[PDB]
C-alpha cells in the first residue's frame, strides 16, 4: 500500500523535476557553441555546468534533504553529480541511433561528439551500455525521479558525516520506490525492477569513478581547465 | 572552499 506520505513523496520529486529539467532546451542558446583538437569541450563544459546548477535545484526539494549540514549537502552534490547527470542526461537519449537527442542537429551528441571532449572509449562504452540498459527499463518517470533521488542521497559517500541521518533519508526514499513499484508498476515490466534499478546505481559508481580519473587527466593540463566553468572547476574540482 | 556550491544551495 503506498501510504499517503509515500504518495506526497512522489508528488513533490515530480513537481521538482519538472521545475529543474526544460524539455525544450531553450537555454542551449546562451552555450558556447558545439564544433565538430578537443572541439567539444566548451559546449559540452558549458552543458555539463548547466545540468550541475539545475542538479542542485532538484537535490534541493529532494524530502530531507534540507535537514542535513550544508557541509553533508555539498559532499552528496560534489560526489553524485555526474551520476545525476548521467541518469538525467537518459531523458534525450535515443537507442535508434544512440545519442543523445536535445531537439535540434546542433545539440544532438553521438560518441564522436564526446570524445571530442576529451574523453575516451573507456568511460563511453559503459556509458553507452548504462544508458541503453536503463532506456529497456522503461522506467515511469515516479522511478526516474525516485531513482535521481536516492542516487544523490548515499549514505556511503566520501566524506559524509552524519551517515545515519543520510542513509535515514535514503531509506524513506527506497521505501517509497519499492511500494510503488508494487502497487503501481503492473507485470511484467516490474519482474525484479528495483534490484535492476540499483544495478544502475552500482554502474554509475563506476562510471563515477572513470569519470574522475579522465577529468583529472584532461584537467592537470591548464590549457584544457581554461575552457572549463568555474562551477565545473568547484564541482569536479581543480 | 566551495562558494558557488553553497550559494546555490541556500
Ligand atoms: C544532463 C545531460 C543532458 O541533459 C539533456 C540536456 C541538458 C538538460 O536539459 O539538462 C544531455 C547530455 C549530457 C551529457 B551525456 B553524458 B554525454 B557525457 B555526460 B552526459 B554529459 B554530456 B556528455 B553528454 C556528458 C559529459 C560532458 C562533459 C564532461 C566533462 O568531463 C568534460 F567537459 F569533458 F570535461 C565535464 F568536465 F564534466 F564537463 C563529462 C560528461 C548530460
Amino acid at each position: 500500500k503506498l501510504s499517503e506520505e509515500q504518495q506526497h513523496i512522489i508528488a513533490i520529486l515530480l513537481d521538482a523535476h519538472h521545475k529543474t529539467y526544460d524539455p525544450t532546451y531553450a537555454d542551449f542558446r546562451d552555450f558556447r557553441p558545439p564544433v565538430r583538437p578537443l572541439s567539444m569541450l566548451p559546449h559540452l563544459a558549458d552543458l555539463v555546468s548547466y545540468s550541475i546548477q539545475k542538479v542542485i535545484g532538484f537535490a534541493k526539494m529532494i524530502p530531507g534533504f534540507r535537514d542535513l549540514t550544508s557541509d553533508d549537502q555539498i559532499v552528496l552534490l560534489k560526489s553524485s553529480a555526474i551520476e545525476v547527470i548521467m541518469l538525467r542526461s537518459n531523458q534525450s537519449f535515443t537507442m535508434d541511433d544512440m545519442s543523445w537527442d536535445c531537439g535540434s542537429q546542433d545539440y544532438k551528441y553521438d560518441v564522436t561528439d564526446v570524445s571530442k571532449a576529451g574523453h575516451t572509449l573507456e568511460l563511453i562504452e559503459p556509458l553507452i551500455k548504462f544508458q541503453v540498459g536503463l532506456k529497456k527499463l522503461n522506467l515511469h518517470e515516479e522511478e526516474h525521479v525516485l531513482l535521481m533521488a536516492i542516487c544523490i542521497v548515499s549514505p556511503d559517500r566520501p566524506g559524509v558525516q552524519d551517515a545515519k541521518l543520510v542513509e535515514a533519508i535514503q531509506d524513506r526514499l527506497s521505501n517509497t520506490l519499492q511500494t510503488y513499484i508494487r502497487c503501481r508498476h503492473p507485470p511484467p515490466g516490474s519482474h525484479q525492477l528495483y534490484a535492476k534499478m540499483i544495478q544502475k546505481l552500482a554502474d554509475l559508481r563506476s562510471l563515477n569513478e572513470e569519470h574522475s580519473k579522465q577529468y583529472r587527466s584532461l584537467s592537470f593540463q591548464p590549457e584544457n581547465s581554461m575552457k572549463l566553468t568555474p562551477l565545473v572547476l568547484e564541482v569536479f574540482g581543480n | 572552499n566551495h562558494p558557488m556550491l553553497m550559494n546555490l544551495l541556500k
